[PDB]
């Protein structure tokens, strides 16, 4: 008289199949892409632009000298 | 031929990238005054010694001393 089956205390447990988190998907990428990248090129033309005004500096201490 | 643009982006989005970056560099160097400027900068780099001239007759500008103001416009860049 000592078998198995409780007379309750049950789930089930699913047979479902669901993780569709979405995502920031559909034109909100694509634009923080290239938001990111024009940033990249507004840091240019500050640094690449002003190491150009200083390279002409370092050549002016040579022709200041040389004769 | 306006669902040519959007019934192969379906399919091969992957030249579609490759012809949107070769067209729209093509066409901007001739729309933005920012070139011509990529030339003015360079041309006033010196690389080698600036020979002096001599006196005769003219005289046209340019005096044996460097800072009057005797040469043209270069100096817009320090300002820059
Ligand atoms: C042709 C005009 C070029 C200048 C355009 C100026 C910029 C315009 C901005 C882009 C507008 C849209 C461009 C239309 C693209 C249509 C091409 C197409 O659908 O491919 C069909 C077919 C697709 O045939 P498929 O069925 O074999 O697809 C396979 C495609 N891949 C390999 C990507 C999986 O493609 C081609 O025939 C050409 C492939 C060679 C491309 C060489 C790349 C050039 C490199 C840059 C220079």
């Amino acid at each position: 008289k000592q078998d198995m089956p409780p007379v309750g205390g049950y789930g089930p447990i699913d047979y479902k199949r669901n993780l569709p988190r979405r995502g920031l998907s559909g034109y909100s990428m694509f634009a923080v892409g290239i938001g990111a990248l024009l940033f990249g090129y507004w840091s240019m033309m500050k640094w690449n632009r002003e190491r150009r005004r200083l390279q002409i500096e370092d050549f002016e201490a040579r022709i200041a000298l040389m004769p | 031929v306006a669902a040519f643009l959007k019934n192969v982006w379906a399919k091969e989005p992957v030249l579609v990238a490759s012809f949107a970056i070769a067209g729209l560099a093509v066409i901007l160097p001739t729309l933005s005054p920012y070139t011509k400027y990529s030339l003015m900068i360079n041309r006033a780099t010196p690389y080698n010694y600036p020979v002096p001239l001599r006196d005769d007759g003219n005289m046209p500008d340019v005096p044996s001393h460097p800072q009057d103001p005797q040469g043209p416009s270069l100096e817009w860049l320090k300002r820059l």
